[PDB]
């Protein structure tokens, strides 16, 4: 029965990926991946911010190593539950 | 006996109902030949990624 | 003051076009961390289903 | 001092950007090698059970 039931869960995912869910038409796919790599956009910034161009003090950004990662990994949660890789593509 | 020929039969449905969900998700992933939009797209892996 | 103005104006413009080709650099990497993301959850799914 | 910095940035970037495409390239390859080595086996093995 639980197996069953993980059936039931497992058979929404590629069903999901069949409707092409549109929010503006562009996709929720392409808006949720430019809002992904917007985010990604900022860490890679935060990596490639120059310490010496800083006029204050360098800022070990761990806060955004881990919190701007974990909104990141809740846009990518959502990217790939609603969407087909093959669109993704 | 009789009792225990039909609670087998029970059973025996219930395993083919098992052997039936395990037909259900094999084409999940089975499903490596994703080189057209065609075919469900399942599987990252299954793509090709040229 | 010109010599250094006109270099200086150079100078902005050097620094606008290598800081946006920085940031192609960019969105491309964070392309490639999404797809290989992508494909490390894919993994874990299939080992977890196992 | 900003350009030759940017410089090191970009071999920091180049490091991982040059793996990428690499290990994107055999991402679909070790996935199905698990795939049709290990999962697909046992996806198999239950219905015989």
């Amino acid at each position: 029965q639980r197996l069953q039931n993980q059936l039931r869960r497992l058979q929404d995912m590629e069903r999901k990926a069949k409707v092409d869910v549109t929010f503006g038409l562009e996709p929720v796919v392409l808006r949720d991946v430019r809002t992904a790599c917007t985010l990604r956009a900022q860490f890679l910034q935060n990596l490639l911010l120059p310490q010496a161009k800083r006029g204050s003090l360098p800022t070990p950004h761990d806060d955004h190593f881990g919190t701007s990662y974990q909104q990141w990994l809740s846009s990518v949660e959502t990217l790939l539950t609603n969407h087909p890789p093959g669109h993704v593509l | 006996q009789g009792i225990l020929n039909a609670m087998i039969t029970k059973i025996s449905n219930e395993l083919q109902a098992l052997t039936d969900e395990v037909t259900q998700l094999m084409m999940f992933f089975r499903h490596s030949n994703l080189g057209q939009g065609t075919n469900p797209l399942v599987f990252l892996s299954q793509f090709s990624l040229e | 003051k010109g010599d250094f103005d006109l270099q200086i104006a150079k100078q902005d413009y050097y620094t606008a076009r290598q800081e946006l080709v920085l940031n192609q650099l960019i969105k491309q990497k964070a392309s490639f961390e999404l797809l290989q993301l992508s494909y490390e959850i894919e993994l874990r799914k299939h080992r977890d289903i196992y | 001092q900003l350009v030759e910095e940017t410089q090191e940035q970009v071999r920091l970037l180049i490091k991982g950007n040059s793996a990428s495409k690499t290990r994107l390239c055999r991402s679909p390859g070790e996935v199905l090698a698990l795939v049709q080595r290990k999962v697909v086996p046992t996806f198999e093995a239950v219905a015989p059970q």
